[PDB]
């Protein structure tokens, strides 16, 4: 026997216990996140043990089979994914130096609070109130002393632990082949042994440069715009030619610029579509909104829910003593089971959230007859953008009025088209510079250009030089601000949503030219179409058997990442703004800060 | 010619209903055979008939009468007919192709399914060669995918049997399944098996 033989009697070995074990593992997860206890959490806990321990040892006997004499191309994948996602290389001691690190920033990131000076028994939470405050409230003070408060007291605790991360993970991605771990963390991208679909792990940095570069006008105008109005709210700290200081974004760290809608609506006369009275009025509940769900994603061709999904899922709060935790999720036990767990309201808001998490339920399913170790997307971004997709298509004001919730009787201006635009522009294209900007300087950080002494300064020169935004105190190199996100302190990547953001708008774009759409794309619907939902399978039931480049040009016709649907998407918000800007001027220069 | 009744109501309705690799076989002589006793399970999952039709069914008369009956999976159930491949069609049960008989399958997750899961049902996996129609291979020999003498279970060394896991919050197609097999034939004999007639 040679060694293909071999190597697909172990995978089918493999497959057939780790499905099981799986199976167990999701299940107890599922239990203790439905009914919060601590036996619960003990046998959570018991088979996450257990999965781990198989998967070490199944990767273990898998390291003897060589690579470079399988011509399969199908083995190799599943082979090289077992080799490695589950093998470990350093010593015992650092393992266990690495996992404490990482349980204490964990433990500090979610038990950190701070207490008010004037009250030191007084002391909130960040998730109920410093949140909160960050949002809706509406006062220099208050949110300077909330921003420094909470960097002061989290990124102080978290440098020298991040400090002796930092060298630890590169030692782990050196011990391998990589360079350092963004190289591992570039690897995901790459694509090998394809002859006219290679891709190299140095292509993505060059292919970010090249899309950030050909989205920074739009950007820039949009901050030009919000600058203004924001002068027109605060009329003692924003300079016309200044830079946005962090503390005035609507939120913690300014990912979303999405609470500044209430205060630079270009229109405020004319009403949004808001249908929640409706939905109040004819008298709905979670029952009906999935049910809706459902009927959309049937009108494309796609099957619908198992009998599984209405008998097991929980679509509201229990309430009472049942403690729960209300973070929408979409839930793949395998073996055909599949649920959604969320605490759904009387919302539109709810509406599209119910949409998108159908739209992931379904992406599960499409593919679950590929063997277990490519049951997953094409990459970490295909995932996101075809969640997002259906929440896009089913917001527009036409499936709206074909529903029944909006009224016949109302009518799109220019106004209307313009806030929409405006409204989704304030949440798509808001956090393309932080997210860039996030990754470049971890990229910096872990391949060791910047040194461990002008950590803070490379960091706000960087965001001035690109989110174009300004601290409103001075750091030193005692604070970490990196560390006070959740991303950044739990280990785990930013670029999917850089790539998520172009993703869904390519699929959008090939959707709608495959529907025989005419006007702007911008209030597109493939409701009663079949074909798009089609074309749509097509890629769905593929799973990581192919490149995510030859499904994405199965899909859109092209073999890389391209801006110009999103570009095409914001056009007459482009040129409004355009025509909106001829008097202030456009651009920043940083030689300015707050602090005099 | 009057005669008792067949024990079909035994051969269904039974607590332990045996794995698939070790299949039972019931032989069925000298009685009256009346089909209505069944259609009074649950609603059949495949009722495919070949040598003759169910509804001509219950006039006719046979020779001699076997039933085999096992628990398989939901999806696999496709794989019971003359001529088809598959795990299950070549490793434990394989039909001939020129077969004159009846293929009765009906859901029963509720009464082989537990919480904890059900381990007591097995499927070999593994085997050196096919399986010549209606044959049974009850054996545990370690197998051996390499080429190093094999001695025990390790590497390159594997147990051929394999059990399902069924729960009763598995989807379809997981769930186990009842399959009960009739094998009728009609030849040189004084016709035993008759139908119920006056
Ligand atoms: C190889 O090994 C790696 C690591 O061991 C595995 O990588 C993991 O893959 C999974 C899924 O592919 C990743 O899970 C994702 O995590 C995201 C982060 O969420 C965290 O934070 C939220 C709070 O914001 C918590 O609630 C949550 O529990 C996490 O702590 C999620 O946001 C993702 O959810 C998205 O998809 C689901 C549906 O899948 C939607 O319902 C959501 O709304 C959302 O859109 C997702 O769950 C995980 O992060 C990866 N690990 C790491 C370290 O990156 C590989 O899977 C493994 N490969 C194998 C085994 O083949
Ligand atoms: C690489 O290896 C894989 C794994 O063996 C090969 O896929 C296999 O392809 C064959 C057909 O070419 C599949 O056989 C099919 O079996 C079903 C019954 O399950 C039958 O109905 C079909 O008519 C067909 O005979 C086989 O299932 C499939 N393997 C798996 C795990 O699904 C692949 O062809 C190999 N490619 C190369 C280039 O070597
Ligand atoms: C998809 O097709 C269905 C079936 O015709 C549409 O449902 C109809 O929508 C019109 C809209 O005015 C109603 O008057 C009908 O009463 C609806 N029929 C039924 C049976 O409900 C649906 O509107 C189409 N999708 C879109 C987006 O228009
Ligand atoms: C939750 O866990 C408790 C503790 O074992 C258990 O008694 C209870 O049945 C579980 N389910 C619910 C719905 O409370
Ligand atoms: C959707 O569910 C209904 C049951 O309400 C079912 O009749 C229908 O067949 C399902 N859709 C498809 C495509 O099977
Ligand atoms: C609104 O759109 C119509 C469509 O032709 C156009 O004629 C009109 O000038 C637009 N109004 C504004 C203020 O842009
Ligand atoms: C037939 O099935 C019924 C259903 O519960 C059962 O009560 C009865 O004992 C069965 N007959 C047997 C096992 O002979
Ligand atoms: C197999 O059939 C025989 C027929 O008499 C029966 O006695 C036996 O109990 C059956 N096996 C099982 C496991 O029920």
């Amino acid at each position: 026997s040679t060694i293909e033989e071999q190597a697909k009697t172990f995978l089918d070995k493999f497959n057939h216990e780790a499905e099981d074990l799986f199976y167990q593992s999701s299940l107890a997860s599922w239990n203790y996140n439905t009914n919060i206890t601590e036996e619960n959490v003990q046998n959570m806990n018991n088979a996450g043990d257990k999965w781990s321990a198989f998967l070490k040892e199944q990767s273990t006997l898998a390291q003897m089979y060589p690579l470079q004499e399988i011509q399969n191309l199908t083995v190799k994948l599943q082979l090289q994914a077992l080799q490695q996602n589950g093998s470990s290389v350093l010593s015992e001691d650092k393992s266990k130096r690495l996992n404490t690190i990482l349980n204490t920033m964990s433990t500090i990131y979610s038990t950190g609070k701070v207490c008010n000076p004037d009250n030191p028994q007084e002391c909130l939470l960040l998730e109920p109130g410093l949140n909160e405050i960050m949002a809706n409230s509406l006062d220099y003070n208050e949110r300077l002393w909330a921003w420094e408060s909470w960097r002061s007291e989290v990124g102080k605790q978290l440098r020298p632990l991040y400090e002796e991360y930092v060298v630890l993970k590169n030692e782990m991605a050196r011990a391998n082949h990589y360079e350092d771990y963004g190289d591992y963390w570039r690897g995901d991208y790459e694509v090998n042994g394809v002859d006219g679909y290679d891709y190299s792990r140095g292509q993505l940095i060059e292919d970010v440069e090249h899309t950030f570069e050909e989205i920074k006008p739009l950007y820039e105008h949009l901050h030009a715009y919000v600058r203004a109005k924001l002068m027109n709210a605060y009329p003692s700290y924003i300079s016309p030619i200044g830079c946005l200081p962090a503390h005035l974004l609507g939120d913690m760290w300014g990912r979303f610029w999405t609470n500044l809608y209430s205060l630079t609506v270009p229109f405020g006369q004319k009403p949004n579509i808001d249908v929640t009275d409706a939905m109040v009025d004819q008298a709905w509940d979670a029952q009906r909104i999935f049910k809706e769900a459902e009927k959309f994603f049937v009108s494309v061709g796609l099957p619908n829910m198992t009998q599984g999904f209405w008998e097991n899922s929980m679509l509201t709060d229990p309430g009472n003593v049942q403690k729960a935790v209300c973070h929408p999720t979409a839930w793949d036990l395998g073996k055909g089971d599949f649920r959604i767990l969320m605490c759904t309201k009387v919302t539109m808001d709810d509406f599209l959230t119910a949409h998108h998490e159908m739209g992931h339920i379904q992406y599960d399913m499409a593919y679950a007859a590929q063997p277990f170790l490519l049951r997953n997307g094409a990459n970490e971004g295909f995932h996101e953008a075809v969640g997002e997709i259906m929440s896009l298509s089913a917001a527009t004001p036409k499936h709206l009025k074909s529903i029944g919730l909006l009224s016949p009787d109302f009518q799109e201006d220019n106004e209307t088209e313009i806030n929409f635009l405006l409204k989704q522009a304030l949440t798509i294209v808001g956090t393309l510079p932080f997210t860039y900007m996030l990754e470049k300087w971890r990229w910096m950080v872990f391949k060791g250009e910047i040194p461990k002494d002008q950590w803070m300064k490379k960091w706000w020169e960087m965001k001035r030089e690109i989110v174009g935004v300004v601290e409103p105190v001075p750091h030193d190199e005692t604070y970490c601000d990196p560390a006070s996100l959740f991303h950044v302190s739990n280990d785990y990547s930013f670029i999917r949503y850089y790539t998520r953001t172009l993703y869904q708008f390519q699929f959008q774009e090939a959707l709608c030219q495959a529907a025989k759409h005419e006007g702007p794309l911008h209030k597109c619907d493939i409701s009663n179409s079949t074909e798009a939902g089609q074309k749509l399978f097509n890629m769905l039931r593929l799973g990581k058997s192919e490149p995510w480049t030859l499904a994405l040009e199965n899909v859109v016709g092209a073999k890389n990442m391209n801006v110009r649907p999103l570009l095409n998407y914001f056009e007459p918000l482009f040129t409004w703004l355009k025509d909106q800007n001829k008097n202030s001027f456009v651009g920043w220069s940083t030689d300015w800060s707050p602090y005099a | 010619n009057v005669t008792n009744l067949c024990p079909f109501h035994e051969v269904f309705n039974a607590t332990r209903f045996a794995s698939v690799y070790a299949w039972n076989r019931t032989r069925i002589s000298n009685c009256v055979a009346d089909y209505s006793v069944l259609y009074n399970f649950a609603p059949f999952f495949a009722f495919k008939c070949y040598g003759v039709s169910p509804t001509k069914l219950n006039d006719l008369c046979f020779t001699n009468v076997y039933a085999d009956s096992f628990v398989i999976k939901g999806n696999e159930v496709s794989q019971i007919a003359p001529g088809q491949t598959g795990n299950i069609a070549d490793y434990n049960y394989k039909l001939p192709d020129d077969f004159t008989g009846c293929v009765i399958a009906w859901n029963s997750n509720k009464l082989d399914s537990k919480h904890s899961g059900n381990y007591d049902y097995w499927y070999r996996l593994f085997r050196k060669s096919k399986l010549k129609p209606f044959e049974r291979d009850i054996s545990t020999e370690i197998y051996q995918a390499g080429n190093k003498p094999c001695k025990g279970k390790g590497p390159n060394c594997y147990f051929p049997l394999q059990s399902y896991g069924f729960r009763p919050t598995y989807g379809v197609g997981h769930q186990p399944y009842r399959v009960v097999v009739l094998s009728f034939e009609l030849l040189h004999a004084p016709a035993t098996v008759c139908g119920p007639k006056k």
